[PDB]
């Protein structure tokens, strides 16, 4: 026995892998792949038109009643040419579930808002705008959220750097807080902790 | 020279006649770990940590000189070969110094990341208590190298850059069984416009 | 309900680029180099961009190094050079490629070539 | 992998006649708070919050279940031991802030019911998980054989190898939900780690709730939100 | 003994609070010794000498990478589906 | 080297020069109140000669998504300036107070270091 | 006079009287170690054994530095790399 | 004998749940009737509305319905009904049984993202 190695559940096993396949089935035309992940989570992983059309399937049908929405994640992955990918996690329950539905969207291309299905999509998808720039057409009002008024770019993008571009100090001549450009008094020492040796076979050749 | 058909991980590759199994492995992208074979040194079986298991076979094969034939299936994630690889690592793990808080390698050590990525976690060496562990002495050798030879594994990675491309004849492994030295036998400087490179050639730190 | 587009295009004025960062920096696709002093490979096969290094001072307090630099400790990974040529050029950095990978090294190893007659490649040692 | 350290000798026998204690203090916070009218006046009524507006505007935890719903992380999805242990869950009715209020209260009785059986039933033995490549090996260990130093000097410079993947897991916060969305791509750094806080959807219908309200009517919905700006703001 | 009030100040006490009174201070007889003996931490499944292999009890090369659920039905196969149990919360 | 995209706020070059007209006439109108509703030390002509600067220096864009992306950004500034969101300090941000300007002939940045 | 500016450390650093920095020691104290390691370190005799092999833990067990064994087959004094004790075999 | 209460803020007590759930599991029918017969969510929401219909129809008492539906609440019920329907008349508009109208792109939905090859 090994009981140093999680044991995967069964029963969300089997049930996950079916409606995998019922939401395949059910919605061909904007379901590209649904995938049941290490840790018996579900993806699904749809085209950027069908934001709207699946995410309203999930809340209302009586096979999955997916009403909860409790966050929607930006990843920022620029080697890709979508560079965005935007994953809605979704809780249902009436069935006691969990589904992520993945998109990948770029900074120009707009992106379908859930908030006419899911009202906490109100905020979410401000913030996502506040840190990647990912537009989302028929918003009710997209702002920003959580960055400085005058804050100019979008900071949580890998090509934005770790320290930003500017810094604040106050001024007593101007009587005011002024923006001044970035000098550290001590620099981001960056550690190289890149492993020379591979350690999982498994995830070898996992990319084709 | 026509190509033979070999299947390693379950998967073909085809590869020129009297390659290793450690490059027609690495022609696909897989890499066995190494401590006694370099790309521009002589092969050699000084440590074990290059035994694959090939399928019908009593005993698990040296990757990095096993000259493939037509055929071999190669399993480099099987159990038999990780099991091989975990035994000859901890007994390449038993008498080595517990130094690496101060040693220069630490951090770049090879054997440091195949402990982490082939290695086992814990050691099985209840004999430190009594007996102790191998403390041999350092070395006498110039400016240019800071000589410990307790952390040496005994590979012949120097000896063989000294015995070929370095040209100089003075390095060598004196003695025989745990006492191997790998080392000149009296003080003398190794002196050679290519020194420097058996610091990037020695695998631990020694 | 879609339109016409180039497919180039510049992202500089609508990201956080400052003009004195956008118009003088110079950006490095490279693989990083091998450490010497290991064998393994896992972390060469990544292709990656980063920036020219800028001036890097004594602190006049203490003796830490200060650089008023903010892009010097960032690095962007990449699978292949043309995705960073075309991230380059979408972000408006001015790039140049350090150097295109080796394609193959065709080498042979023999054991039996340690112990052979009449030739100069017979080792002497063990 | 575990906890860091072990717990030391003599901490149950103080939460023992800590959590014998409490209860005469709760008892006397709610004969000042509990039923007292001015308190009822501030708190009855105010910010109702009905059942589709909790399920459609992502609402967690007591904003759950102060309007009705029997949704508590701790039973439905089990996690480290709460499954081993027993108690009840405070279901609120109206929705306003008193009906949450008592289940906060009512959640601070049940959670001494869990750590009466915590205390009552503990395993004797190990605290960390034994994959010495994942947690940290003992400190004798690390000072007399190779492997532990080896692997505590990997492991305290460059971080253990997460496999590359996604997760989220979520788990029942005071406030809410509390999820963490992990995506590692098999470095000894995280990709990835974006947070749900439940405080961050519970201030999204602010906008709602405080129309039509007085002035301290909302700042009471503020005092019964339960929203700390830390997590809010990331 | 504690510090506390003469039984006069204390049944006042009893009364107005309307229930009998424990005191809500520790004290030193009430609390745990602060200087005690060393303990031994008790070994746990894999400190065993024998029979002990890593790859028998790897957690992190068991993990393999998502299964496609489109494609793992057309490479088997040559009451309505839930995603899970119905739970009643009403 | 042409791809079908799906357009943001706008289908045409003009339709996005006409908006971006509508957002220049917005901030027009707001820049007196602007100067009225904020304690800084820049008037009225210097603000309506930094908001020509700022739209001259978007002059050379060309690309519909990106002038809309512009004109997205700008409007955001603008509701963030109509409600007083922004400070004083924010506002002086265009103007590059409490910044020495650095030369740029070569020898003044070869005596400086820079 | 002030003689805690121009009194050297153990890593070879002062201040000379040409230097800028010496401005910041008008009105606080200079922070010098009096108890340098070489000398505290050079005041202990060395270790005799007759064993060839030796092993040192500086101290307790879990509260010194890790094990390790030093060969004093080289005539002379051995020194450990962790704590500076030496060791000599007659 | 009616509920006092359904037991969740903003919900009332549906007087007559029967008549509201037939009439809308005929609208939902009579909404996916319009749908061509070889999509699958057209096959799946008649087989459950039909067998919602029928327990609807053998069951004239309301804790009946409950226990023999088994999801939730009757006023649940109800709500489910009225979700599906608003649902369905979406999938009249939207159309979601057709081909893909992007295919995935080359390298996107693998993770590993700077692996050459
Ligand atoms: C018929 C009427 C009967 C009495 C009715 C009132 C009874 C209640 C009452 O006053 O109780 C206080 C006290 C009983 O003490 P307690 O509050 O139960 O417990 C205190 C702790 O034990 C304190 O802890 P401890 O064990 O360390 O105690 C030692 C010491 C602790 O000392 C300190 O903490 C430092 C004190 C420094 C004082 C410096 C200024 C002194 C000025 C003189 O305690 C005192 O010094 C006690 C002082 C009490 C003063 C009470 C004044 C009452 C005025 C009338 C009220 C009606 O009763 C009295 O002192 C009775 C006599 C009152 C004065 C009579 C003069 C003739
Ligand atoms: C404090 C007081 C105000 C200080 C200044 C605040 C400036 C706020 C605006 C700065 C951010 C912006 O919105 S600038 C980007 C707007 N887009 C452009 O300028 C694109 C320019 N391209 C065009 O085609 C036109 O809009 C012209 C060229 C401006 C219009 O075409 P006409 O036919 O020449
Ligand atoms: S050679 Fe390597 S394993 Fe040995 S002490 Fe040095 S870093 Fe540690
Ligand atoms: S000194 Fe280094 S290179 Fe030489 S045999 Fe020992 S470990 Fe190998
Ligand atoms: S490196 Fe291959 S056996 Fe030693
Ligand atoms: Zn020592």
């Amino acid at each position: 026995d090994k009981p140093t190695v999680r044991q995967p559940d069964a029963v969300a096993r089997s049930h996950l892998s079916d409606f995998g396949r019922y939401v395949a089935e059910c919605l061909p035309k904007y379901v590209q792949k649904v995938q049941l992940t290490a840790g018996d989570e579900l993806e699904v992983l749809i085209a950027p038109e069908g934001v709207v059309p699946v995410l309203q399937f999930l809340k209302d049908h009586h096979q999955a009643q997916f009403t909860n929405l409790v966050d929607i994640a930006g990843v920022d992955v620029p080697c890709r040419k979508n560079r965005f990918e935007v994953v809605y996690n979704l809780l249902s329950l009436r069935y006691n579930s969990r589904i992520r539905v993945k998109t990948y969207t770029d900074e120009l291309t707009p992106l379908d808002s859930a908030c006419e299905v899911h009202k906490a999509a109100n905020w979410y998808e401000r913030e996502i705008w506040d840190m990647y720039g990912v537009f989302f057409a028929n918003h009710p009002d997209l702002r920003r959220i959580l960055t400085d008024y005058g804050f100019e770019g979008h900071p949580q993008r890998r090509d934005f750097p770790l320290s930003g571009y500017v810094e604040l100090r106050y001024d007593d001549e101007k009587k005011r807080v002024v923006c001044e450009p970035l000098e550290l008094a001590q620099e981001f020492r960056k550690f190289d902790l890149s492993a020379p040796w591979e350690q999982f076979p498994n995830f070898r050749n996992a990319n084709p | 020279p026509e190509k033979i058909e070999v299947f390693v991980d379950d998967i073909p590759v085809q590869v020129v006649p009297g390659t290793t199994v450690l490059q027609a492995a690495a022609q696909i992208g897989v890499e066995i770990p190494r401590f006694c074979y370099h790309e521009r040194l002589a092969v050699a079986g000084n440590c074990r940590m290059c035994l694959v298991e090939v399928e019908k076979s009593p005993k698990p094969v040296a990757a990095c000189a096993m000259p493939v034939m037509k055929g071999w299936r190669i399993k480099t994630n099987s159990d038999l070969t990780r099991k091989a690889r975990e035994g000859v690592m901890e007994f390449l793990l038993m008498n080595h110094p517990l130094d690496c808080p101060i040693c220069d390698q630490g951090g770049e050590c090879d054997l440091q990341d195949q402990a982490m990525a082939f290695g086992s976690d814990r050691s099985r060496f209840t004999d430190i208590n009594y007996t102790g562990k191998r403390a041999v002495e350092d070395k006498d050798i110039g400016p240019l190298v800071k000589t410990i030879m307790t952390r040496c594994i005994h590979c012949t990675r120097c000896v063989r850059f000294a015995s070929e491309i370095a040209g100089v004849d003075d390095l060598g492994t004196t003695g025989r069984g745990n006492d191997m030295q790998i080392g000149t036998y009296v003080e003398k400087l190794f002196l050679t416009e290519l020194s420097g490179n058996v610091i990037d050639l020695c695998p631990v730190g020694a | 309900g879609k339109i016409t587009v180039p497919t180039a295009v510049n992202l500089s004025p609508i990201s956080g680029v400052p003009e004195e960062h956008i118009r003088e920096r110079r950006v490095r696709i490279h693989i990083p180099p091998k450490n010497a002093m290991q064998s393994g490979t896992d972390n060469v096969n990544t292709w990656q961009i980063e920036f020219d290094n800028r001036e890097r001072w004594e602190n006049p307090l203490m003796g830490w190094a200060s650089s008023g630099d903010p892009l010097s400790n960032m690095n962007v990974q990449f699978g292949s050079p043309e995705e960073a040529i075309t991230f380059c050029e979408r972000n408006g950095w001015r790039w140049y490629v350090d150097g295109a990978a080796k394609p193959k090294k065709e080498r042979v190893k023999n054991y039996g070539i340690n112990f052979a007659w009449n030739k100069r490649t017979r080792v002497s040692t063990k | 992998g575990g906890v860091s350290l072990d717990m030391p000798l003599g901490l149950m026998d103080d939460i023992y006649e800590f959590a014998s204690k409490f209860a005469e203090r709760l008892d006397e916070v709610e004969d000042v708070l509990t039923t007292n009218r001015i308190w009822v006046q501030r708190t009855e009524d105010i910010g109702i919050v009905t059942a589709e507006e909790a399920l459609n505007y992502g609402f967690s935890g007591v904003m759950l279940r102060g309007s009705g719903i029997k949704w508590d992380l701790r039973k439905q999805q089990p996690y480290d031991a709460y499954n081993l242990v027993n108690f009840d869950v405070p279901i609120g009715t109206k929705g306003d802030c008193y009906d949450r209020y008592l289940c906060r209260v009512e959640e601070m009785r049940q959670s001494l019911r869990i750590i009466d059986q915590c205390l009552n039933q503990m395993p004797a033995g190990e605290i960390k998980t034994d994959d010495a490549k994942v947690a940290p090996p003992s400190r004798s260990e690390m000072k007399t054989s190779m492997e532990a130093l080896i692997h505590h000097f990997k492991l305290f410079t460059q971080g253990y190898q997460v496999p590359p993947g996604a997760t989220y897991t979520a788990i029942e916060a005071p406030k809410g939900e509390f999820g963490v969305y992990l995506i590692s791509d098999g470095s000894s750094r995280p990709y990835r780690c974006k947070i749900k806080a439940p405080g961050f959807a519970h201030l999204a219908a602010l906008e709602k709730i405080g129309k039509q309200h007085m002035l301290a009517d909302v700042v009471a919905i503020i005092g019964t939100l339960d929203v700390v700006f830390g997590e809010i703001d990331r | 003994l504690r510090r506390d009030v003469s039984p006069l100040i204390q049944r006042i006490r009893a009364f107005l609070l309307g229930r009998e009174h424990n005191l809500a201070l520790r004290f030193e007889d009430g609390l745990a010794d602060r200087t005690q003996p060393q303990p031994e931490i008790p070994d746990g499944p894999s400190h065993l000498l024998s029979a002990n292999y890593y790859c028998q009890r790897d957690g992190r090369r068991e993990v393999l990478p998502p299964i496609d659920l489109v494609e793992q039905q057309k490479q088997l196969a040559a009451k309505l589906p839930t995603p899970g149990k119905v739970y009643a919360w009403d | 080297a042409v791809q079908q995209v799906r357009p943001i706020l706008s289908v045409d070059r003009e339709e996005a020069r006409k908006r971006a007209l509508n957002l220049y006439k917005a901030w027009y109108r707001q820049i007196p109140y602007i100067v009225m509703d904020y304690d800084i030390p820049m008037t009225v002509e210097q603000c309506r000669d930094k908001l020509r600067e700022e739209f001259v220096k978007h002059r050379n864009v060309t690309d519909i998504r990106v002038i809309d992306m512009l004109v997205i950004k700008g409007q955001m500034e603008l509701k963030e300036s109509v409600e007083i969101w922004k400070q004083k300090g924010h506002i002086m941000r265009y103007w590059k107070e409490s910044q020495d300007p650095k030369p740029t002939d070569f020898l003044s940045k070869f005596i400086q270091g820079v | 006079c002030r003689g805690d500016i121009e009194k050297v450390t153990h890593t070879g650093q002062v201040f000379d009287k040409e230097d800028y920095r010496n401005a910041r020691f008008v009105n606080a104290k200079r922070y010098v170690n009096e108890n340098w390691g070489i000398k505290l370190i050079e005041e202990v005799p060395p270790k005799e054994c007759t064993e060839r092999v030796v092993f040192c833990d500086g101290g307790d067990g879990p509260l010194g530095h890790p094990k390790v064994y030093i060969n004093l087959d080289k005539p002379g004094n051995h020194i450990c790399g962790y704590c500076g004790l030496r060791f000599v075999k007659k | 004998i009616i509920k006092a209460s359904t037991g969740l803020t903003g919900l009332a007590v549906s007087t007559n749940p029967h008549h509201t759930l037939s009439a809308l599991y005929g609208k939902i029918l009579r909404a996916v009737s319009k749908m061509p017969q070889d999509a699958s969510y057209r096959k799946y929401t008649e087989q459950l509305v039909k067998q919602r219909a029928d327990s609807v129809a053998q069951h004239k008492d309301i804790t009946a319905l409950e226990k023999a539906v088994g999801c939730g609440q009757v006023e649940e019920l109800i709500v489910q009904a009225e979700n599906e329907l608003i649902l369905a008349r979406k999938m009249l508009g939207w159309k979601p049984w057709e081909k893909l109208v992007q295919a995935a792109p080359a390298k996107q939905w693998d993770w590993p993202p700077a692996q050459i090859m």
